[PDB]
């Protein structure tokens, strides 16, 4: 059927949605992760390796511009469905209902 | 359940809100339903009240 | 088997399209053409 529809009276929705706080067009938290990683590489192997910044930084800008919140999804997956140990045994990631906190 | 998901996607697209099935954050979304869980929400996007 | 998978995916998608068009042509008197049988044999309506 046709429940209530629009006739240009619809309440405006502005596209300031998910315009995340970005510097150079990239969010703070993932760019800081890249800074930490490249700093680790620079301190570990060689010091010529702050040239690893612009390539991955540009690829991250292209990723963020297309799909503004990819990194939050990435971190959620990594934290939850990647940590869960017995993925293989169950055929799927499962959490026991009864609270077996290793106590007795 | 996939058939119903495709149906729901068609329904949402009919009213001009482009949906994309959650694939990597299925568990995060499913734990984002319980009230008082902001740390588990996949895509929080600010909007007018 | 994956040819079959593509088969049901396309059939279901197109069948949803057909239902939506039928519901959208209520005032247009639309009629989806389909197989009809004459004399113990299958005669196609679209093929005509």
């Amino acid at each position: 059927m046709k429940p209530p529809q629009q006739q240009h009276e619809a309440f405006p929705l502005f596209k300031g949605a998910t315009r995340l706080p970005t510097i150079w067009g990239v969010p703070m938290i993932p760019l800081m992760a890249m800074v930490m990683g490249v700093a680790v590489i620079a301190l570990t192997v060689s010091i010529w390796w702050w040239a690893l910044v612009p390539p991955l930084w540009f690829i991250m800008a292209q990723i963020t511009k297309n799909d503004d919140k990819a990194f939050r999804i990435w971190w959620l997956w990594i934290d939850t469905k990647f940590r869960n140990r017995n993925k293989g045994f169950w055929g799927a990631s499962s959490y026991s209902p009864a609270n077996y906190r290793k106590r007795r | 359940v996939r058939d119903n998901l495709a149906h729901a996607s068609a329904a949402m697209l009919d009213v001009a809100v482009l949906p994309k099935p959650v694939d990597l954050a299925l568990e995060a979304g499913y734990w984002a339903q319980l009230p008082a869980n902001w740390q588990w929400r996949p895509r929080p996007a600010p909007i007018t009240s | 088997d994956q040819k079959k998978h593509r088969q049901e995916s396309c059939i279901k998608a197109l069948e949803d399209i057909n239902r939506t068009l039928g519901q959208s042509f209520k005032r247009y008197g639309a009629e989806l053409l389909s197989v009809y049988e004459k004399g113990g044999h299958a005669f196609s309506a679209p093929l005509e």
